[PDB]
């Protein structure tokens, strides 16, 4: 930008309806701070966000280290406080060819004094004179009454800790909404009724893609069932709702009487009422716990060696 | 309080102006002062912001090399100066007091506004007005009343008032605003309704005063003899 | 003129904790992250702790890392020592057009 | 800059009017609050609504505004005879690094029994031939500014030079009056037989032609 | 492919690691200020390799040289190469007995 706003009034711009190519962001080799809390810069090309907010101001060298989530000082407490669960990161670089003129650049004003601690992501523009003692301060500027905004001394020959650094703060939000801003990754064709692992708007899972007749509200993007698993996909390229059919859905219990002891095993299906089975086999027996195949059934009652469930016991005999 | 300003000013197309906004009934104690123009037929346009305590200022990106704003913390007066005046700079200029507040958006608002100073540019210099007697004809006087008045030609600027018999007439008078011309000249009119029986016994005169021109002529209106 | 300073040799008895500190010379340590490496003798160094406290696959949970902007130092804490932990340890950070080591 | 609003709106004293104020991502969608400014025709604008919900003292409770998404809405419950004013929405822009105002909404509530216009033609006198000018006027009264036509004809060719239109002024009896001036020369003043002023309003044309000789 | 940063890292025997220079998949190069005007790293995409060129080698340059991919410009040197031994000596190679 041709100019940057002050510290007490930081300009924030919403970024949306575009793909965010971060490859020209973390590979600039001209910035000075890229400590990104939470998400990693290598994963920024894969994740998808609801919206991107980019704050901006100009700060000195000594206060660029105190814009972390948990910190204190005269900037994090009074001027710009990040949340403890902040997503994204700040970006700072040297600004000496610009924003540095002889005689001091007193255009910017930081909040030296304030009545209370600043809430996260809150911008405070107030010029009321702060008082200290019990004396009234109705617009006066006497003793124990100072202007809350203090100017900055930015000279080309000033110290490195007091040099003006252009700070831009990228913040990412993850809300229950379609992601209008995503990484520069492309998109392949859509397949149906096949057990294919998928990558839908940053959500990765394996399943079978099937058409869903459910009506989906525009506010939501993902549908979760009682089991808290993915069931609905918006698919923003085509904007149609697909039901995620799991590749494996039933309960299978394998009655294995060891490996070296015997090579014959029995398969018990919990959700099958004896088909969607591995094999038909023989000696199909239906119990209260489900359908059991590959094991014989007898009318005798022996001791329980390998329990099956609901009083059903199976053993390896001659 | 009240942030009064200076009077209306007329400047040349290519000169510099100097207006003021004086805080009356108090001072803008630790409150920033902003300026907003309004072109005739257009929306409000932001000039710049001054906090008088620190004496710093900023301007919009549309104009930075032609506007310089200053303020005085002691005498409580904030000023403009608009050099390199163009033909599109005609507007009314207000002084405004910013009122900040804390929040998430926290957009600056201007609650206290000035009275507005009219600034216009005209290449034509001030000239002496010419007052023309207008009288109804025989065809125009058909009923019991006649339409008579006086017309002023080549007068500058626009705010020039016309008085009927030095204010002796208050009923039936009308004020007609002037119009722009190709040469930038203004011409207003004024016509009143008077009975025909009073035409031969009571006379009508028009008294036009010109404050910047320092002239005030007296003229006589008579009915036409031919018609 | 940015360099990282750490003690040349720190030893501790097995079964307890040990703290290794890496302190920057001129610039801050709260920017451009930090990386921890362990170099077994006669082998290439391997990443142990990257980012603030992130750990790659194949590294035990005992390797804990933390930052301290006020002290301008980076700390790596090892608890429950072992024979295989006897190796050289390094701290790595990034500067303008150059990567610094210890 | 980009704070576009509808140029004009309409309403009645017995209904509700909604004024929309949309912007961009960097001024309204970013989260900045909007500010409403009511400018009466002849005075300075005043702070109507600030903070998108707060009302300053003096402003009646009927003026309620709201902000949602990337747009701003102002609603008026009761519209009296003094609500006719231009309304500008004001917010803060990040790219321009300055406050931005709205484009202006012409909220007009009016209605009157309009009647037929009455025009009057006043011929110039004999003391303008020596002045090298011909002040040709056309006094029009008892007419409305909805349809104002100024046409000058000489019964051989219409006059398209010197024709102009002026905004009518309110009278003392809820009426509008105006006057149109035509510029000519005394050399061509006596050359043409007629100079007729034609005024048309709602399809009603009144034509009276003066005789200079 | 991938936009990964390839770099070189050296270390004298018994001493700390020293970072030489970093490269991109394009011709952009970054060098350490202490060893500037002595290194020239290039990328040969056809052979899928990146090399290093050191001029005016001193006796203190005897070190184990490493080449390491970077997942990110200021990130970890995640994958390392095997440590090769380069020794500065005027004597030529002689056959063992």
């Amino acid at each position: 930008a041709t100019r940057f706003a002050s510290v007490y009034a930081w300009n924030r711009k919403r970024i949306s309806n575009c793909v965010a190519d971060y490859s020209v962001l973390y590979n600039s080799a001209s910035f000075s701070t890229f400590k990104c809390y939470g998400v990693s810069p290598t994963k920024l090309n894969d994740l998808c966000f609801t919206n991107v907010y980019a704050d901006s101001f100009v700060i000195r060298g000594d206060e660029v280290r105190q814009i972390a989530p948990g910190q204190t000082g005269k900037i994090a407490d009074y001027n710009y406080k990040l949340p403890d669960d902040f997503t994204g990161c700040v970006i700072a670089w040297n600004s000496n060819n610009l924003d540095s003129k002889v005689g001091g650049n007193y255009n910017y004003l930081y909040r030296l004094f304030r009545k209370s601690n600043l809430k996260p992501f809150e911008r405070d523009i107030s010029t009321e004179i702060y008082q200290a003692g019990s004396t009234p301060c109705n617009g006066v500027e006497g003793f124990n009454c100072y202007f809350p905004l203090q100017s900055y001394g930015f000279q080309p020959t000033n110290g490195v800790g007091y040099q003006p650094y252009r700070v831009v703060v990228l913040s990412f939000e993850l809300l229950h909404a379609p992601a209008t801003v995503c990484g520069p990754k492309k998109s392949t064709n859509l397949v149906k009724n096949k057990c294919v692992n998928f990558n839908f708007n940053g959500l990765t899972g394996t399943g079978v893609l099937t058409e869903s007749n459910k009506k989906f509200l525009p506010f939501q993007q993902f549908g979760r069932d009682i089991a808290d698993t993915t069931d609905a996909v918006r698919d923003p390229q085509t904007l149609e709702i697909l039901d995620i059919t799991p590749c494996s859905f039933g309960g299978v219990s394998v009655i294995t009487p060891g490996t070296n002891t015997s090579n014959q095993v029995a398969v018990l299906y919990q959700d099958v009422n004896c088909w969607r089975v591995y094999s038909t086999g023989s000696n199909v027996f239906q119990t209260r716990a489900g359908c059991l195949i590959g094991a014989e059934h007898v009318n005798n009652s022996y001791e329980c060696d390998i329990p099956i469930g609901a009083g059903i016991c199976a053993s390896y005999q001659t | 309080v009240q942030l009064v300003e200076s009077g209306a000013e007329v400047k040349k197309p290519g000169s510099s102006v100097k207006v003021s906004c004086k805080a009356s009934g108090g001072t803008f104690s630790s409150y920033a002062i902003s300026w907003v123009r309004q072109a005739p037929g257009q929306g409000l346009e932001w000039m710049g912001g001054i906090i008088p305590i620190l004496g710093i200022a900023n301007y919009a990106q549309k104009f930075q090399g032609r506007v310089t704003i200053t303020a005085d913390k002691s005498t409580s007066t904030a000023y403009m100066e608009l050099s390199s005046l163009r033909s599109e700079d005609t507007a009314v200029y207000y002084c405004a007091r910013e009122n900040g507040y804390s929040g998430y958006g926290a957009a600056a608002n201007f609650d206290l506004w000035g009275r507005g100073t009219l600034v216009t540019v005209s290449s034509a210099s001030t000239k002496g007005p010419s007052v023309f007697p207008l009288a109804p004809s025989s065809k125009s006087t058909s009923g019991g009343t006649a339409a008579l008045g006086c017309l002023v030609k080549d007068y500058f600027p626009e705010p020039v008032t016309v008085s009927w018999n030095s204010g002796a007439l208050t009923s039936g008078v009308h004020t007609f605003p002037a119009v722009l011309q190709s040469s930038g000249l203004y011409s207003l009119s004024s016509v009143v309704t008077v009975p025909s029986s009073s035409l031969g016994t009571q006379t009508y005169i028009c008294n036009v005063n010109h404050k910047p021109s320092n002239t005030k002529v007296d003229k006589k209106v008579e009915p036409k003899s031919c018609d | 003129n940015f360099m990282l300073t750490q003690p040349h040799s720190v030893s501790e008895s097995p079964g307890k904790t040990v703290t290794i500190s890496c302190t920057g010379s001129s610039g801050s340590i709260a920017s451009n992250y930090v990386q921890w490496y362990q170099q077994r003798p006669g082998s290439a160094p391997t990443t142990v702790i990257y980012e603030d406290n992130q750990r790659p696959s194949g590294v035990p949970d005992r390797f804990s890392g933390s930052i301290d902007s006020s002290s301008n130092s980076a700390s790596l804490t090892i608890s429950g020592l072992k024979t295989e932990d006897e190796a050289d340890y390094y701290c790595q950070s990034y500067d303008s057009s150059n990567v610094v080591f210890g | 800059s980009v704070l576009t609003q509808p140029p004009s709106v309409s309403g009645a004293p017995g209904q509700r009017v909604t004024i929309s104020c949309t912007g961009s991502s960097s001024n309204i969608g970013a989260g900045y609050d909007v500010h409403w400014y009511q400018q009466l025709p002849g005075t300075a604008p005043k702070l109507l609504i600030y903070g998108n919900s707060n009302r300053p003292s003096g402003v009646p409770d009927r003026f309620s505004g709201s902000k949602s998404g990337t747009s701003a809405s102002l609603a008026i419950t009761g519209l009296q005879a003094e609500d006719e004013a231009d309304y500008y929405c004001q917010s803060y822009d990040s790219s321009l690094s300055g406050s931005v105002f709205g484009g202006g909404t012409k909220l007009t509530v009016l209605g009157q029994p309009k009647a037929a216009p009455s025009v009057t033609l006043f011929p110039p006198s004999s003391e303008e031939l020596q002045a090298n000018k011909a002040t040709l006027v056309c006094l029009i009264s008892d007419f409305y500014p909805g349809a104002v036509t100024v046409a000058w004809k000489a019964d051989s060719s219409p006059v398209k030079a010197g024709v102009e239109t002026t905004t009518p002024s309110k009278q003392s009896n809820n009426k509008y009056a105006a006057s149109s001036y035509l510029s000519l020369t005394p050399e061509q003043w006596k050359s043409h037989r007629s100079y007729s002023c034609q005024v048309t309003h709602e399809g009603s044309t009144v034509e009276k032609t003066v005789a200079p000789t | 492919s991938g936009g990964y940063f390839w770099s070189w890292i050296r270390q004298p025997p018994g001493k700390g690691l020293e970072w030489i220079g970093c490269i991109y998949y394009s011709g952009s190069t970054n060098y350490n200020p202490s060893l500037k005007s002595r290194v020239t790293i290039s990328v040969d995409t056809s052979k899928d390799q990146f090399s290093l060129k050191l001029s005016s080698v001193t006796a203190a340059d005897t070190a184990v040289y490493y080449c390491a991919r970077q997942l990110w410009l200021r990130g970890r040197f995640d994958y390392w190469g095997q440590g090769t031994l380069v020794t500065v000596s005027s004597a030529s190679t002689k056959g063992p007995s």
